[PDB]
């Protein structure tokens, strides 16, 4: 039902230009706040900005804070990222993302991305376990359990997808196997009943502020195949 | 707008009285403390502000079945409502749990901040969400603002919601929204302090009238009638110096009577 | 009952009145209008107050002139009311802690109750508690079957106020659902350092007649008043404090009802 | 203007509605609604209060449907008002000084001001001054030269509220001399200790005509409204303190009026 298409990405010389587009299709567009998150080629997940459903609000990450411009159209269902002085360290693929599951900025839907080329939570990087066994992902920080966490799963060269929000809800469609708490300084997400598809990164979010949105380095989970 | 009213129902079957009590929910942190919230946490930095659930009190609210009248089409008018706080002498209990004032003195009586509330109406009470600290984490079984901004601190207009659902809405996330509630009268009165006394009146001989200018009371649509109130007291404060809320149930007697619409 | 029209005549009216004593626990023989020193930080597990701690309400049945042997019954009509010896807080040189070095006596203050009741028929009340695993005395007379329900609404605590120094107020309000033939008026302020107010005057009159414009109706000629006026807390010398309670007047206009 | 009858018909009445936000200082991007935390005692000679920490007074201009192309005027007939989230100060477990030991938040308390308007032209106001001598910062509008007699009443201190988060609370005052096509209220309590009390019902009308029963006559089909709603001090677990202000709803019914 709902589908997002990024499109605009393309070389840049540093300090140019470029302009991306986000069409938006099956669900309510303007009943959500939409947000764009870049991943540097083998890093993790960074979140640039979200704007509110009418774009009467806007925030930034502080990198990208008075170089960015985040706009939408609610009558064209379109989301944008003006972006101006690039820099190199901008050089990622760039999400673009829905706000629909909890109350803390989760982000539900992603798109295909697009790529552009210009020239404080800590995960473990990497986690084996074998088929039918359980595995535990922990992101850690100072004071964890008293800020919401998300986890996220992202399968080599695909899209991110949602499996926890808001510490321990898990959306429509992900099974029970995927399960996440938070307390103390750790924030954990257990996947039990391991399969073969279960393996894939997997990343933990926070939401501190209305311009901290940290992800975490990401977890590799291997399952035993072969 | 709404629905146009027309003439009101003549005879002895045309009036008819609800009546129910409304239990608080101040949190329940155990099975033995029923009207009583958690112990209340102190100098939580606002980036790291994260209340657990028995902590906060919420909005108490029930929907009444009104009898099917239309068995022109008519609807359930509510004309008055009588309603008091049920149990306030209990407060004069000064011998257990409290505090003593001094050496050899009696209980701390409770006392601080409190809000007293209730409203009727033929809709579910509209509400409107604002936040002291919008950082605030709130916690699983509570519904409170969705995205939080800076703003939901003074007025976020994203920030609806229908009391729609028992012991779930915080009273410290939501007031009743003036800009809506078309299909209800409210009523509410918050005075904060360390200090500040309660002051409850009951008498069986008062009534609050709910029609309005033009004489129209809230109309009961799906001949449901809405009830809801707040009765934080003030705080408990134990013998070590922890603090809880303290919540009475709130009586309604509701008079209705028929009326035509279009 | 089918109420039907007032009687008119120089005789169709009568007047009564009373004073009623507080009940506030009364310790020994020389203290009545005290209550027991109050104790302190007792757990809920263990709450177990003595008598002569708790103050009650106050009620009493007043005969009326009997009307029959095309019933009539007596209809309460108005009544005056106030506290008797509100000045007698102005004592502040007997047994009352001093306010500092060199200063009088420390005035009577914190929570109080103040409340009053005229119906044809006993008192209808509610049980309500602070503490529900409370062990309440002999003597009292409090809600049967106590459960944590009994701390917001349980509905079976049900009582008529039918006897006098035996209904705890602490454990007791008048029932809004009920006291169909009673009107009932009452006011709590709580707090340490609550200063009473009390105002007297034989000018004010409260009418009993409800919106049909019929009062009272006394069942077998008999009507009930009751009370509770607790006014504060006395603070002895030593630190120790005690309820102090006043009692109550009432001057109650009846007349002459028809009912069917 | 000389005002003739009130137009009938439907289409002559008119309702419009708006939230206000407060002006508290706003310190820094999370903490709007608050002010920058209070400075204290600074001699009357070198007082040079912060931008961040002084509260200002509310406005906004809310559009009319056109009425002219027989003069026709927009009268404003009664406002609803109510502020915006007294409840939000039952969070005691953030940011706020324990009472005691082991105990819950400090609640918000002390002076507190509010006030609303509502006209046909900017509110008009005159600056009143604690401390002449005080250096008002950058972006704020306060009174100009002035001098000592600005301590209790300078006439030359004339304002329009004509701009937002500009005008300063502890500088102006709504001038009774003038606004004769306002209607303003408001009530001033200041003390440490002072409880906020905050009513809210929407059963609750004001009704803006004067004697003769007119109301205030919007020029140029412009209504303002105005407001400052401070509710009192925020004491920190360090034991700063910092003003917290609320939002203010309006909903304003009006009818057409014709004028020559």
């Amino acid at each position: 039902q709902v589908q997002l298409v990024e499109s605009g990405g393309t070389l840049v010389q540093p300090g140019g230009s470029l302009r991306l587009s986000c069409a938006a299709s099956g669900f309510t567009f303007n009943n959500y706040w939409m947000t764009w998150v870049r991943q540097a080629p083998g890093k993790g997940l960074e979140w640039v900005a979200n704007i509110k459903k009418d774009g009467s609000e806007k925030y930034y990450v502080d990198s990208v804070r008075g170089r960015f411009t985040i706009s939408r159209d609610n009558a064209k269902n379109s989301l944008f990222l003006q972006m101006n002085s690039l820099r190199p360290e901008d050089t990622a693929v760039y999400f673009c993302a829905t706000v629909r599951s909890g109350r803390y900025f989760a982000l539900d839907d992603w798109g295909q991305g697009t790529l552009v080329t210009v020239s404080v939570l800590t995960q473990p990087p990497s986690v084996s376990v074998a088929p039918g066994k359980t595995a535990r992902i922990t992101c850690g920080g100072d004071n964890i359990g008293s800020r919401p966490v998300h986890w996220y799963q992202q399968k080599p060269g695909q899209a991110p997808i949602l499996v926890v929000y808001d510490d321990s809800n898990r959306p429509s469609g992900i099974p029970e196997r995927f399960s996440g708490s938070n307390s103390g300084n750790t924030a954990t997400l257990t996947i039990s009943r391991v399969e073969a598809g279960d393996e894939a990164d997997y990343y933990c979010q926070v939401w501190s502020s209305s311009t901290d949105h940290p992800f975490g380095g990401g977890t590799k989970v291997t399952v035993l195949h072969h | 707008g709404g629905v146009e009213v027309l003439e009101v129902k003549t005879g002895v079957d045309a009036i008819t009285e609800v009546e129910c009590f409304l239990n608080p929910e101040m949190g329940d942190p155990d099975e033995n403390l029923r009207g009583f919230s958690l112990k209340l946490s102190a100098e939580n930095d606002f980036s790291s502000d994260s209340p657990e659930r028995k902590m906060l009190p919420c909005y108490s609210t029930a929907r009444i079945p009104l009898p099917n009248l239309n068995e022109n089409l008519l609807m359930w008018e509510a004309v008055t409502v009588q309603t008091e706080v049920i149990g306030i002498t209990s407060m004069l209990n000064l011998h257990a749990g409290s505090q003593k004032v001094h050496e050899h003195g009696g209980g701390k009586p409770i006392q601080g901040s409190n809000f007293h509330f209730f409203a009727v109406g033929g809709d579910p009470l509209e509400m409107q969400g604002v936040l002291m600290n919008y950082r605030t984490k709130y916690p699983e079984g509570t519904i409170t603002p969705k995205n939080p901004t800076a703003q939901s601190q003074v007025m976020n207009t994203d920030h609806k919601a229908y009391l729609d659902k028992n012991n779930a809405y915080p009273v410290e996330c939501w007031i009743p929204d003036p800009s809506r509630n078309e299909n209800t009268r409210y009523f509410g009165t918050f005075t904060g302090g360390e200090n500040v006394p309660p002051v409850l009146h009951v008498t069986n001989t008062a009534t609050t009238v709910l029609l309005d200018e033009q004489g129209v009371g809230p109309l009961c649509k799906a001949d449901s009638l809405y009830v809801s109130a707040a009765d934080i007291c003030g705080l408990f404060t134990n013998s070590s110096g922890t603090q809880q809320w303290r919540g009475l149930a709130r009586y309604f007697k509701i008079r209705l009577r028929k009326r035509s619409v279009k």
